[PDB]
């Protein structure tokens, strides 16, 4: 490696940590998903969801 | 070097490499969307055990479902050589369900047939190693089996089941378990005394996608092919030991079909698809004098060697009008299978294709049944005048004979596989075409 | 859950997700013109009997035709063991020919090498199901065996032969059939009294068209890339037990080559690619006191047992120069059906691409030999100096050394695939390079 | 009549398979590609080649790209048929692969029996055996040729292959350490086999010769792969024992988008067993007879798909505490993953958990990000240590928590992980997006 | 389970050291009551007894779960049940010959509200802070001599 | 100090919370913001013979039975808060982890 | 290397400075921006008498 | 045992040997061993065998 080729150390196997910051102050912050259902059956839903004066009635 | 084969251009060389198009050391790879695969445990609505009879509904724990495996524990009625396939015997059959339309259904048969053509190698071994005992296991031992479904949402990805897309509709798994299982708790036609009950197990593999494919996948409305298996059972004509048996069978079969498939077999012993004989292998002590010619070598059940087998030769006719000249059965047997799938298929079980590649999931050539006013399977049986007791009867005879114990062989299970299209819309879905 | 997975979402997924092209979970199915297929069989013109040539011409039953298998029924002359994929040594060999062209040729022992190097697993193991007997089949068993056809177009439909587009020429084939036939009608040199004739029968498989697709077929010019085979048998430069034979054979093929393929035989056996010894499976009584180790155990001609193989090293030369380094027969043996295709090759026969996947259709790579003035094969074999009938001398050996009946092996055969194009136009057809 | 009577027969539901058709299977058009050849050159191996030594090489600029890496090995048999394992694969303990001076990859002996077990299969898997090892009964004294290839991400596809001569600056080397014992070769179990040779040993690289077009364009341009890359390390088996059922939750040190876990519990005295001994055919030196002994494997028959003598129970993998699948059993990760994902027949005593559709392919299929989760953890339940090895009756027809007493042996555990990450090349120099 | 996921976790051993830090005095007695076998009963023996649950919404009317808002979604409970336990089919490692198999039945006590109240739930989101349990089991460095 | 209950010999707690037995938040240690949170365990020398309880009922602090090494399992709990959403019909966590 | 003086057995040191015995910073290893350090050891065989 | 050399470049870091700034001039040791060593393969003139 030399010459103008050492200005390209960028661009080369001196591969940047993916791990930007630790549990602690961020890093993992922005990792949680909220486990929904994540595909409802609405069949038993669509009835209580708009007919609620007929399930009150 | 190879600098010596690079100089070597010449005119012939133009339709490979002049005005070149592609390269070999390029690969480049499609960014995908996001998602992951995850293994959930489904409940189970009804005891399980043997002639019990189940369901499954399949929770909404993900957005699409691929894979399914209906996990087995069974314990060994007998010792190694008593069973074959349990867990395949065990599961009779399965049906699927969308919004109370029948959609498929499965049978063990099916399975043990659908096997013994499309699956091979290794494959084909590490699927007997999850449905069977295949190491001398001994009497009392306990093994889970890990026996996977065939419906077409669980052999490929791209025909996943949009479950988030069937918003209305309830998409259920109907499990039928045999009355009996070989070498579990019958030995024949003698229950086994003390034998367990199955415990049962049914596991769905979901697809969780990412933000814009579930929105998507949740309101567009989607067409799958996909595959359906049709399925009628039989009387064979009974084989003869004096003359050929013939028979003139009704394909009462639908839709484009990707191929048609069957056996003959003994309904007493799970997978016998041939006779009997004191060879090696071929019956319950075979090849020694305590022999049995009535019941089988059941860890050895199956086998190559078509002089057991029954079919004589067989052709499809279509109207009236023959659709291909008649072959013999051990065409269907084993050049079908050679050409179609790249298998080994066991005697006593046949295939005609109408595809080019079976096997595969592209529609690559089908007959429309739906399109047939009188479709029919003629078949023309063996003479079975082999006496099965004596290898050198069994083993030395020719192209046209069989074994007298392939008059056992009264059972025919024809098969076939088409196409349809599951269309779901606005939450809810069936397929396009009834018939 | 699978929820957990999808939100460990960062830098390093840009490559594989984002700005995302594909999915997985909806596939596309292309929609194709209408096709049927018919298996129609055709007259065998001239006599069927052994040492017989006969012929065939394929019949207009359809527009386009693929695979092609030939039935024959043959009978065992001797018990399990005696036979060796004979209905395959029966078709000694046959050709391809379209107005009077030969298009190609395969030979029973190319099918041998062939099925050597490209059939696998089970793919492999049915097919000897359908040219052999594999159950312990005793003397007087009839069997009937289909030979399915190699030629480029009983391969892929991709090349299925456009007989439709053929309309001013004729398309045979011609089969010689053997003299003999091992453990059918001659048990080694032995005729064997009774042994009957073979029934033979050819089939082809017919694809019938749509409207559009068959006019097109019918009207329009077509170029169809396509395999042959390049043949010639030679001479070994038998090797001994005081010696390793050296040998500089010159290559007389041409067209761009995929591969050369190519094995050491004993005529007289069919399939034997190795020396015979007193190990299992290596000879006729083998692992006893009656074993002889000048006749194999049929049944188990074939092996992988190293061993009992020929050739100690070569390279291929072009024009004087190596075309790679010198590399032992085990690297051809084991080594390029690694890389180039995958399956399993048995002692005695050895393979070199110059393609990167040789077993597939498509061009990978080829060596054009019409550019080439001398090609030249070099072979170097091992010294013959192991006692065959000695378990001991054989298992323990070294690597250069092999059987004293490994100078049985005096016949090589050097195969080589290429490439040429079938043109058709006009309503007839031949090849572009003659 | 004949197929002719097939086409007629159209209707609607053939409108969705050849309606508008699209393509043709009968008419293949082949790409037309650029001219290049392939050549097989050796290497200089620098430092000095024997038991235990370490030694490097550089691979020699000899062509444009380079694929294929075949490393060989001249062994010797120590002792009779039997008596060996895969030794050339033993023997070649680990290749290290720098570029730039920089590591790219790395990998074991173990990883090469553990990937071969999961990805290899049917012939192919043969083959390989027949490139590694003495299969065809030799005895002692007897000398083999081997070839160990290489699994690199260049050297599995030409897609991928190193453009060798774009790193006009950086040069690529593999380093090699060979093993101070091969089992069958220099050692017996514990004891060294006196006058035993020491190894010769060859690497050849295949060498890509592209015409002038192409070469200027790999020599010019900048690339980036999509490559493999394998993470591992070893850690202690929790042991298990005839009183147990021992438990470890084992935190994964792993990074990037990962295809696959996979791993192995083992006996680090005894190359490629990953399960218990037992006096069962091929379980132990002399199974089945007076002199059966299990603290000794058959060793030509070390590996095995006799699931009773595993140790894993059940696991399970945890992402920050949350489980990324309900927990299956040992039996799962060793038959169904890879029937599911693979196709191929697993080794009891190897496990896999994929995160991808096809793990065993090149492009990516769904992978789990590492570098992204605070806390993985594998968590291992171990099966109870309580059978008597010596006796067939107790290790066949035991239960299914249960396993040998000597499989508390296999004391290593070694955890693998398959990730991707992006090669780099330009301005002459070779290059790693990520760490 | 709540909607497919995995909302929290109970073990015997979990239940046990909750009790031995949480539950006390006649609180404790009578739980133990439900469990064991408190009065010197004698072997053949046979009691019902009441497991209370103690997930988060078992233990105030403020968590409890609105079934009712939850209108696409199933609510289950998965149980495991030992496959031991002592003096009933154990004793220490020895099966008990002749002990009998359980009797299980799961009881849910259900809040019914009236129209206003009913109303609001259905339509109206709610965030119910509720509490979890972590749980690792680990090998001991178990202390020496 | 605060559950106000007696807690059986061998059960530990640990509260980060003023009232870990109540509903009410009263106090918690958010182990989502923290790298390398580790519990440092010293046990006592099982050097006691079991056997005579003059042995044990008499000794020191540092010590215990010799029957003590059987307690070889550890079971480490935590207890901490989350949210379950329930809205437009269907639920889920607020948090995975 | 590192510091001149004579080290003890069973005492082991790995710097990751120019010069640990120093006041002056000459190198560090910053742990804060490391999740994952782990020493990784062997053991010899104990087995003399 | 462990021989640390005592070139230049092996005594500071302000001399380290630029070896980027040597790009295409290698840089090479070569090492002689003794055909003897007292007490290791030879006791005196002795050779130990």
């Amino acid at each position: 490696l030399s010459g103008e080729a050492a200005a390209m150390y960028g661009d080369v196997v001196v591969q940047k940590t993916t791990r930007a910051c630790r549990k602690s102050e961020g890093g993992f912050k922005d990792v949680n998903t909220e486990l929904w259902g994540t595909s409802p059956y609405l069949g038993r839903g669509d009835g209580e969801v708009y007919n609620m004066p007929a399930s009150n009635q | 070097g190879g600098l010596s084969q690079l100089v070597a251009y010449g005119a012939q060389d133009v339709y490979l490499t002049g005005n070149p198009q592609i390269t070999f050391f390029k690969t480049v790879y499609r960014r995908y969307t996001n998602f992951a695969i995850e293994s959930i445990q489904q409940t189970i609505n009804g005891s399980v055990g043997f002639g019990n009879k189940v369901s499954t509904q399949i929770s909404r724990n993900g957005d699409l479902i691929t894979d399914i495996v209906v996990e087995f524990v069974l314990t060994k009625g007998g010792n190694g050589g008593t069973t074959y396939y349990p867990a395949e015997e065990l599961l009779q059959d399965v049906e699927l369900e969308i919004g109370g339309q029948r959609i498929d259904k499965h049978y063990n048969d099916w399975f043990r047939t659908y096997d013994a053509l499309f699956r091979m190698n290794d494959d084909r071994y590490n699927y007997r190693r999850m449905t069977d005992w295949v190491n001398n296991e001994l009497v009392g031992a306990q093994k889970r089996f890990y026996v996977p479904l065939i419906f077409f949402f669980n052999q490929t990805p791209g025909l996943a089941l949009p479950l988030i897309a069937l918003q209305y509709h309830e998409v259920k798994l109907y499990f039928t378990l045999a009355s009996q299982v070989q070498g579990v708790n019958y030995n024949g036609s003698s229950a086994i005394a003390g034998a367990a009950q199955p415990t049962m197990s049914v596991w769905v593999d979901y697809i969780f996608l990412d933000t814009q494919e579930r929105t998507r996948f949740a309101q567009l409305p989607h067409e799958y092919l996909i595959e359906q298996l049709q399925f009628t059972g039989s009387e064979t004509a009974t084989p003869s030991a004096t003359t050929q048996a013939s028979q003139n069978i009704r394909l009462n079969f639908n839709h484009p079909t990707k191929y048609l498939a069957w056996n003959f077999n003994n309904p007493t012993n799970y997978g016998q698809y041939t006779a009997l004989a004191n060879i090696p292998g071929a019956c319950s002590g075979a090849g020694t004098a305590a022999a049995t010619v009535t019941t089988p070598d059941y860890g050895n059940t199956g086998t190559y060697n078509e002089q057991l087998a029954v079919l004589d030769s067989a052709k499809i006719q279509l109207n009236g009008q023959d659709r291909f000249a008649t072959r013999k059965g051990s065409y269907f047997n084993k050049v079908q299978p050679y050409q179609s799938i790249g298998g080994v298929t066991p005697a006593g079980v046949y295939l005609y294709s109408f595809a080019l590649k079976p096997a595969g999931r592209q529609p690559s050539g089908t007959c429309n049944f739906s399109r047939i006013d009188n479709a029919t399977l003629s078949l023309t049986y063996k003479t079975c005048s082999i006496d099965a007791t004596s290898p050198a009867a069994v083993l030395g005879n020719t192209e046209t004979v069989t074994a007298n114990t392939a008059t056992l062989l009264t059972a025919l299970n024809i098969y076939a596989k088409n196409y349809n299209v599951l269309r779901i819309m606005s939450g809810m879905g069936g397929l396009a075409y009834a018939n």
